[PDB]
């Protein structure tokens, strides 16, 4: 979706995101820079 | 392959060089899984040097040379199964970059078409023409990895 937006990004689950959920979010936000 | 991941800066672009290093120091660190959980690390790490390959330039022939590199040094290992993994899409890439025509005896456009009048240089040797090298270098402009000179080397 939007490029600032949570949903569809990272900051969906951010607001209970967790030490295991650290590279979770981190990880669909990690895979925004292959290709 | 923390290395490598900071090659994927050097993959990225850290200066003028550093891709390059990047391409040479993926396909070793790759030929190294060529004799999971390491297969993940492994295609994540190699989507940026398709990237680059995807970028327009000759770092994609340099992917194709050193992936010539790799099967020339390590024959007899190495076997058939991981490289087709690797390379399938990079070797089909050669008999379809033009060659896909039928009469290779028109010009089409052939741009900047000096040898429209004498296409079809000297082997005979074959039973069909579709393209046969001219359309790939009509246009050429190319570093070679197109349908040539380092995609044949794969």
């Amino acid at each position: 979706a939007v490029v600032t937006l949570l949903l569809e990004k990272i900051p969906e689950f951010f607001f209970d995101v967790v030490g295991t959920f650290g590279t979770n979010f981190p990880r669909l936000i990690v895979n925004q820079f292959k290709w | 392959d923390d290395m490598h991941m900071v090659i994927r800066k050097w993959l990225s672009s850290s200066v003028p060089n550093h891709k390059q290093m990047g391409i040479i120091g993926a396909v070793t660190m790759m030929g190294s899984v060529a004799l999971i959980e390491c297969d993940g690390q492994l295609s994540t790490l190699l989507d940026l040097v398709g990237f680059c390959c995807e970028q327009t330039p000759e770092v994609l022939a340099l992917y194709y040379d050193e992936l010539a590199n790799l099967i020339e040094k390590q024959k007899g290992n190495l076997d058939l199964q991981l490289l087709d993994k690797f390379g399938k899409s990079l070797v089909e890439d050669f008999p379809n970059d033009f060659v896909v025509d039928l009469s290779p005896t028109v010009d089409g456009s052939f741009l900047f078409p000096v040898k429209s009048l004498y296409n079809l240089d000297e082997d005979e040797t074959q039973g069909a023409i579709a393209i046969n090298l001219l359309p790939l270098v009509s246009q050429k402009r190319v570093v070679s990895p197109i349908c040539l000179s380092p995609c044949f080397r794969l």
